[PDB]
């Protein structure tokens, strides 16, 4: 090839056809210059972050209408297990385990943090305003005993040991929203369930129409006998202004499951607030498919 | 087929339509021009309009994407059929692949037939001429509605029209090289030689020349029924550009390669790393700069040909630009060719001009025997007329046949002393002698009417220095005096002051052969040499100016500024062509040459060093005692030459000699024997007005008005492309790094990811389509002719300067621009620039429907995506605001816009393009589905202005440092 | 209201602008 000429001379002394004094100036002017685009660009950031509040984002259009997810973390929406077989159910009690180790009733005692809300669903706390006039802002505590045959002050694989397995529904965090539930005109919604004024109502059923009849009985656990999210939280303020705030949390139990068939289960939550999409199949609503192998 | 060369003259009447003479009839052809076709030629059919759009369709690097539109159809289809909820994103996808396509393929048909239908319009600018002799008098037509029976008349240089069969020859030897191979001058008469009309001394054929000679004919075939008409690239500047486009390849497919064996790590389901992989080596390669070439050259030979010069291919375009010698020669070119008489000499008398329109003026008509003996000289050396049609003017608005130099003396002797039709009357004609430019010399013998000098007389005349000698015993006062060494000092003297004001000058003599051998009845002839052609009787001499052309003493000041040398090649006296060349600005004020030197000095000249003197002017005939070694060095240590009596033979070895030297010539020339020197040099510029068709068809280029200006505007024009061509390749250029580095950074510092395929897709063929295309059209600088010529095997168009300018520089800030957005949708919509890195995994996390932000806020894998898909959108408009800024920069490359204006409108109209591609692709209804590109905020639409105004900034402060300190070292490492 | 932004008014302005910028490109171009 072209060998000893384009490498190396040491008759002008040129590796790769410039001498030693060129090849300093050449890396001091590239040095030189990606240091000040680094500036430029670190000083546009900082510049930016001016105009950024922080307690309230700047934009919540979105996140306008929250989802609604279900605790055991699983990986297609699907729920498959062995009642008689204690490796198959393992990762879900581990799942709700790991989720329910903050709501302890020994994680909630530092009562000049935590403050003690009604036991029956009432209306929106408002803890003030977005400003850091009054510093961190109290939580409302919630208690596991309300989630009963779900938690874990029984039965600790709650429920996977023995046939019906159960779930634990909660909404998405949102800064400053406020659920509005639905009016009592008694033709609004569907089909008829008890109402509450302080309640967002949610529901589960079956999603095909053989999936009705093999869903067999669902049972809901919550704060209060209508089954839904109570009122005296939200509308959340931020994890500046409230660490450790606690969202309500709503356990439902399928009790008379059929063997060996994969059922459809659609959750449904609703509202004024509360809409719905076609693409997004986790807002404002969630599905989910057990399959309880014997 | 038998042709009619066997059958004589009276077959010829009874062959045709009655014709041998006064023309055939006007009337007639337009009958034979109904009955038979025009006399035209085409051997090539056609390829049709549907394949060569098919060929831009389906062509290279466009059928990736259709593969991929392919598979994206194919993927849609396995879904459609074998699964519940179809979900149709892989039929956008198809679609989006397809409408790329059609686009692009549309986009290049259009410029390539833009830039065919100027090219086939050169035919029919200089269209061929037949001499016909129709019934009316020989007239000049289009060449191409020749007919059969028809009379041509063909003379040296002209192009044999159609297929003919000579009827009466004075002396044309034809070179049919068209058809035998030979380049041998073979005669041609009405004898005859072979009994196959092929190799005779009879009929000619079409396609070919008399080189010499004059010659009538009948034509016998027209059209595509002759003898010949039956039986019958790349430019170097195009192969550099085509050679870059493999390179540039070969790193695309490597960055395509190993991005696509990195997405399927990163788990991107097969048919989406398949696209990207299309995306990223479609958008790398830089094909539309292939096109942008014949965009550039074949509009630049439509801006040559309205100055007056006229390129016959397309590679005399780009060889034209990068010329350094220039040698012409001057009458005609570099002068009017409009001779008028001034300043006679006779009778050691310098007479006056005598131009006054009233007769006996200051100073002449004394009549002598010597005035009259003059004008007998004038007038019976003369083979031109006035033509017809010409008694409505008196002198000087009479048109004239024949060449100038003769013409001008004719229109001085019709002044006074009577009229040439009246010496015509006189004296009697016998045999004459035709000026040629290898004797100098035109003598014709002549009966004189009286008994008064009944000798017979020889008139003659030409070059001054070379008549002396033949024509020696000078006729003063109508005497025979001898020469004496004074005499010929007072010649030379005068023709010192009359070669100083720059004037060409001719000399005159004339015999009286004595009948004391040969009587009042003896008949002569000449080229049997049987008459004294020494020792006759000199009369004096008669001058002629010429003025220089208007344009020419800035044309010189032009190619002296571009460092070009110009080259005087004459055929007259070195006084002459030293006055004129000092004229016009050849030889500069304040260069000098050995011989002024040598006479303000006054010491003889085989003493002074030939070193001092930058400016030299070589005779003709020490160029033959010159050897090869003895020519180069005056090529060499003198700037400003001028040959002198330079026969057109000699001008093959001038430019042979500065072509060793290595150098790009353009040359100059008109005639038979020119031809030599036109296909040896590296430009032939041939006449176009006063111009053979043996010259025109040996040249690289024609000049339509025959000016020396032209050449010089031919090259600025030629310049031009390669200023054009580099701006172009720095304007595609500098797309590749926000094309790229979003994918790096995406796993290197694990965010989601800033840029997607579709709006690469899209970026690539908005600012990749019509602002590069626009920057052809840019005008000329304002020191375009301030440079030295390109050396064209050192200085290619692709540099290490402008690959460090176009990635290193102005696509890294293009980049930041970008990024600077990305960072403020996510940060606005809640997410902060330290909470990004490590977010990559848990954000494209299918099944991960609740992500904390920086505030607490809870998002859904759908909800996510949306903010995602906008930061793509963004990106693309902040894309587009700083390829405005990187567009605005390129157009010069030291000058600034200031000092260049805003005229390129096809540059604006690309802005407009780019600017409303980019609103409606966002602000669309329906294109949240099919692109998946969401609307933007008003407010930020202005976060890639800061970017855009430091690129301004910088690229306006670091031409001003390359103006203010040239050769510094910001020109040494910046300038590409 | 916090969560709401219409879209309508700026597509409606980035359409009127398209359509401008669209138009006096065509007349820059065909202006010779
Ligand atoms: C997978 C990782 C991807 C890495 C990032 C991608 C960037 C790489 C793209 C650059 C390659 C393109 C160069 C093509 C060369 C064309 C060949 C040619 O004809 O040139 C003739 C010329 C011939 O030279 P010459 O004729 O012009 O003059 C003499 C030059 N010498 C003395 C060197 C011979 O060769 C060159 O172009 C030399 C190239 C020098 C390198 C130029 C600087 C490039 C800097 C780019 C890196 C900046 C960061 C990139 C992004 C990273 C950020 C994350
Ligand atoms: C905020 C942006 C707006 C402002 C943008 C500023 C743009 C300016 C960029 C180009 C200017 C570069 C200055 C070079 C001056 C040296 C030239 C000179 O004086 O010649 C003689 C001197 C002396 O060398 P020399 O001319 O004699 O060359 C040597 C040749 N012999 C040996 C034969 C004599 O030139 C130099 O040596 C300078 C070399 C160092 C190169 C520059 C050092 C780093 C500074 C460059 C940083 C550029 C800032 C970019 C930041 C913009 C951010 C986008
Ligand atoms: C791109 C070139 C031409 C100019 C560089 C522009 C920026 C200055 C680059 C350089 C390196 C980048 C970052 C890479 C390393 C991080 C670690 C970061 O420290 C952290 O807080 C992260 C770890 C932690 O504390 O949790 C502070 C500096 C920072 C943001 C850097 C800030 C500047 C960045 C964006
Ligand atoms: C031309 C290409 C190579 C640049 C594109 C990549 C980005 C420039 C990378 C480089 C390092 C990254 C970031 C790494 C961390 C820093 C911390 C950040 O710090 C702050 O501004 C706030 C810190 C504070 O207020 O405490 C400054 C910029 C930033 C986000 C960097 C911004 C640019 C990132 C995304
Ligand atoms: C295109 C060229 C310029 C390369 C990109 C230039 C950036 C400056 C590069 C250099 C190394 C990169 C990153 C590699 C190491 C990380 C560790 C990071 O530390 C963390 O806290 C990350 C926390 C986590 O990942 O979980 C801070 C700096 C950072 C983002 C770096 C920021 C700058 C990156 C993107
Ligand atoms: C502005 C100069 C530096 C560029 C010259 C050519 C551009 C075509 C100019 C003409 C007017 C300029 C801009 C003036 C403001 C509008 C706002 C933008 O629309 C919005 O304001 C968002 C909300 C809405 O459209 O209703 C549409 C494009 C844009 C940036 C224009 C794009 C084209 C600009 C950059
Ligand atoms: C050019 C360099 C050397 C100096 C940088 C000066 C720039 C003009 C600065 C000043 C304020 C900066 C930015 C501050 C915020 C961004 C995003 C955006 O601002 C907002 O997000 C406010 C929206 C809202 O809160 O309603 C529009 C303006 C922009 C692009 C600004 C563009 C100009 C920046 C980079
Ligand atoms: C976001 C910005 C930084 C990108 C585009 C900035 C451009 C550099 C702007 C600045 C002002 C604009 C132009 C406004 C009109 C004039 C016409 C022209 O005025 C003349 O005198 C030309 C006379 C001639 O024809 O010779 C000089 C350049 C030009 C300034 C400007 C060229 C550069 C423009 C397009
Ligand atoms: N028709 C003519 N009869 C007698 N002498 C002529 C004639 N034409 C030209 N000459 C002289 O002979 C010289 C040689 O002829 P040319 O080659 O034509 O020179 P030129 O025309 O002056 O210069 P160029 O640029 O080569 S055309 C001329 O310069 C005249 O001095
Ligand atoms: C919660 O679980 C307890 C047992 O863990 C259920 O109590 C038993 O329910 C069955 C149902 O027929 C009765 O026969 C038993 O007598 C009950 N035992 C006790 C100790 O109460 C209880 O029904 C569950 N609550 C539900 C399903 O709402
Ligand atoms: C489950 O038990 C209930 C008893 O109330 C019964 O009505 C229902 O049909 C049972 N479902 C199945 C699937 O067996
Ligand atoms: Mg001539
Ligand atoms: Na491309
Ligand atoms: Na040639
Ligand atoms: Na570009
Ligand atoms: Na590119």
């Amino acid at each position: 090839g072209s060998w000893k000429k384009f490498i190396w001379n040491s008759e002008k002394k040129e590796f790769l056809g410039r001498t030693g004094g060129s090849w300093f100036k050449i890396l001091l002017f590239y040095v030189i210059f990606y240091g000040c685009l680094a500036g430029i660009f670190i000083g546009t950031i900082q510049v930016m972050l001016l105009t950024i509040s922080e307690f309230k984002p700047t934009y919540q259009d979105r996140v306008a209408p929250p989802g609604l997810t279900q605790i055991p973390q699983i990986q297609k929406t699907e729920i498959s297990f062995r009642p008689n077989d204690p490796k198959s159910y393992e990762a879900y009690v581990l799942n709700i385990v790991r989720f329910l180790e903050k709501y302890k009733d020994s994680a909630q005692r530092d009562d000049m943090i935590f403050e003690d809300c009604g036991d029956v669903p009432s209306e929106p706390k408002e803890r003030g305003d977005f400003n850091h006039e009054r510093g961190e802002r109290k939580v409302c505590r919630f208690k596991l005993e309300w989630l009963g045959n779900c938690s874990g002050l029984n039965d600790e694989t709650y429920g996977y040991k023995e046939g019906k397995p159960c779930i634990i529904i909660k909404l998405n965090r949102v800064l400053g929203f406020k659920p509005k539930p639905p009016k009592n005109e008694s033709l609004e919604t569907y089909p008829v369930m008890k109402y509450n004024p302080n309640v967002l109502p949610v529901q589960c059923t079956g999603k095909r129409d053989e999936d009705k009849d093999k869903v067999g009985n669902v049972e809901y656990f919550g704060l209060g006998n209508s089954p839904g999210f109570p009122l005296q939280y939200y509308p959340y303020y931020g994890k500046l202004l409230q660490p450790k705030y606690l969202q309500p949390l709503l356990a439902v139990q399928f009790t008379n499951l059929t063997m060996d068939t994969e059922i459809r289960i659609e959750c449904k939550a609703y509202g004024e607030n509360i809409g719905y999409s076609e693409k997004d199949r986790f807002q404002g609503r969630f599905d989910v498919k057990i399959e309880v192998k014997s | 087929s038998m042709d009619d060369h066997k059958l004589s003259l009276d077959e010829l009447h009874r062959k045709y339509g009655t014709d041998l003479s006064r023309g055939l009839t006007s009337a007639r052809a337009a009958e034979i021009l109904a009955r038979d076709g025009p006399n035209a030629l085409t051997p090539p059919p056609t390829t049709p309009e549907w394949i060569k759009f098919c060929r831009q369709l389906f062509g290279g690097f466009s059928m990736l994407l259709w593969i991929g539109a392919i598979l994206c159809f194919l993927a849609y289809s396995i879904q459609a059929a074998t699964e519940e909820e179809p979900q149709n994103d892989n039929l956008y996808l198809g679609v989006v692949l397809s409408a790329v396509v059609i686009i692009t393929g549309c986009f290049s048909y259009y410029q390539e037939a833009k830039s065919s239908k100027i090219m086939e319009s050169f035919k029919n600018m200089v269209p061929q001429q037949a001499l016909v002799i129709r019934n009316g008098e020989k007239m000049s037509i289009n060449a191409e509605e020749v007919v059969v029976g028809d009379l041509v008349e063909v003379k040296g240089g002209d192009r044999i029209p159609a297929d003919l069969r000579i009827i009466s020859a004075n002396g044309c030897k034809v070179d049919n090289s068209s058809l035998t191979g030979e380049s041998e001058p073979q005669t041609r008469s009405p004898d005859f030689t072979n009994e196959n009309p092929l190799e005779t001394r009879n009929i000619a054929f079409f396609s070919t020349n008399c080189v010499e000679g004059t010659a009538r004919g009948i034509v016998v075939y027209t059209g595509d029924r002759t003898v010949m008409g039956r039986i019958a690239g790349q430019t170097p500047i195009a192969a550099e550009i085509e050679h870059f486009i493999h390179i540039i390849t070969g790193v695309a497919v490597f960055l395509g390669v190993s991005f696509f064996i990195l997405s399927l790590i990163l788990e991107y389901t097969w048919l989406e790393a398949v696209i990207f992989l299309i995306g990223i080596i479609v958008a790398n390669v830089p094909e539309g700069l292939l096109a942008t070439v014949t965009v550039c050259l074949t509009l630049t030979a439509k801006r040559m040909a309205r100055k007056n010069c006229l390129v016959k291919n397309l590679e005399a375009v780009e060889t034209l630009g990068s010329t350094s010698t220039i040698c012409s020669d001057k009458t005609g070119t570099l002068t009017q060719n409009r001779m008028t008489v001034a300043h006679m000499w006779f009778d050691n008398q310098i007479h006056e001009a005598d131009t006054t329109e009233n007769q006996s003026g200051v100073s002449f008509d004394k009549t002598s025997a010597t005035w009259l003996a003059l004008s007998r000289i004038a007038g019976l050396c003369n083979r031109a007329v006035f033509q017809a049609n010409q008694e409505n003017l008196p002198i000087l608005k009479r048109a004239v046949a024949g060449d100038a130099s003769e013409s001008a003396l004719l229109k001085c002797i019709e002044l006074c002393c009577g009229s040439v039709k009246e010496m015509r009357e006189r004296y009697a004609k016998i045999v004459e002698i035709p000026f040629n430019s290898t004797n100098k010399y035109q003598l014709s013998i002549h009966k004189n009417p009286n008994t008064s000098e009944p000798q017979h007389l020889l008139v003659m005349k030409g070059a001054p220095e070379r008549i002396l000698d033949r024509c020696s015993s000078i006729l003063l006062h109508g005497k025979e005096q001898p020469l004496d060494e004074e005499l010929k000092d007072a010649f030379q003297n005068a023709y010192l002051e009359l070669g100083g004001l720059g004037e060409r000058v001719l000399g005159f003599c004339h015999l009286f052969l004595p009948d004391e051998q040969f009587p009042e009845g003896f008949q002569f002839d000449t080229d049997d040499v049987n008459f004294p052609i020494d020792n006759l009787c000199f009369v004096g001499l008669i001058s002629m100016i010429d003025p220089p052309r208007a344009a020419v003493p800035d044309a010189v000041g032009k190619c002296r500024s571009a460092g070009i040398k110009v080259i005087m090649v004459t055929g007259d006296h070195p006084i002459t062509a030293k006055a004129i060349a000092k004229g016009v600005g050849i030889i500069s004020e304040g260069n000098e040459t050995v011989e002024d030197i040598a006479a303000r000095l006054n010491i003889p000249v085989s003493q002074v060093n030939p070193r001092d003197a930058k400016a030299c002017v070589v005779h003709g005939s020490d160029l033959k005692d010159m050897t090869s070694e003895q020519l180069d060095d005056i090529l060499k240590y003198h700037t400003e030459i001028v040959f002198a009596r330079t026969s057109p033979q000699q001008k093959l070895i001038i430019v042979e000699g500065c072509q060793r030297q290595g150098a790009i010539v353009a040359v100059t020339g008109d005639g038979v024997n020119d031809s030599p020197a036109l296909k040896k040099a590296d430009i032939g510029v041939a006449m176009g007005i006063a111009g053979s068709d043996v010259s025109k068809q040996a040249a690289d280029m024609i000049l339509l008005d025959d000016n020396f200006a032209s050449i010089v505007t031919g090259v600025e024009e030629g310049r031009l492309i390669f200023d054009n061509l580099k701006k172009s390749i720095a304007y595609t250029l500098t797309s590749n790094i926000p094309e790229i580095t979003p994918f790096l950074i995406f796993i290197i510092a694990n965010i989601p990811l800033p840029l997607g395929t579709v709006t690469i897709l899209c970026i690539d063929l908005g600012t990749d389509m019509v602002p590069a295309i626009s920057l052809a059209y840019e005008q000329a600088e304002s020191d375009i002719m301030k440079r030295q010529p390109r050396n064209p095997k050192t200085d290619k168009l692709v540099n290490e300067r402008l690959i460090s300018m176009a990635y290193g520089q102005i696509g890294m800030i293009q980049a930041l621009g970008g990024f600077f957005t990305y960072f403020v949708i996510l940060a606005e919509n809640g997410f902060l620039p330290i909470h990004l890195l490590g977010l990559r995994v848990d954000w494209d996390d299918r099944w991960i429907n609740d992500v904390e932000d920086s505030y607490g806020q809870q998002w859904t894998y759908e909800q996510r995506k949306i903010v995602e898909f906008t930061c793509h959108t963004a990106f693309f408009v902040s894309i587009v605001v700083v390829q405005w800024a990187d567009l605005v920069i390129c157009k010069t490359r030291r000058n600034s816009v200031f000092q260049q204006g805003m005229k390129n409108k096809i540059l604006i109209f690309g802005l407009f393009e780019e600017t409303a591609l980019a609103a409606f692709l966002s602000y669309c209804p329906g294109m949240g589905v099919a692109l998946r590109m969401y609307p933007l905020k008003p407010t930020w639409w202005f976060c890639a202005f800061p970017y855009s105004l430091l690129i301004f900034v910088y690229d306006e402060v670091r031409k001003l440092i390359i103006r203010r300190r040239p050769g510094g070292w910001v020109e040494k490492e910046t300038y590409y | 209201d916090p969560f709401y932004y219409d879209y309508e008014t700026v597509r409606n302005g980035g359409l009127i602008f398209a359509g401008l910028a669209f138009i006096v490109g065509l007349l820059i171009l065909l202006s010779r």
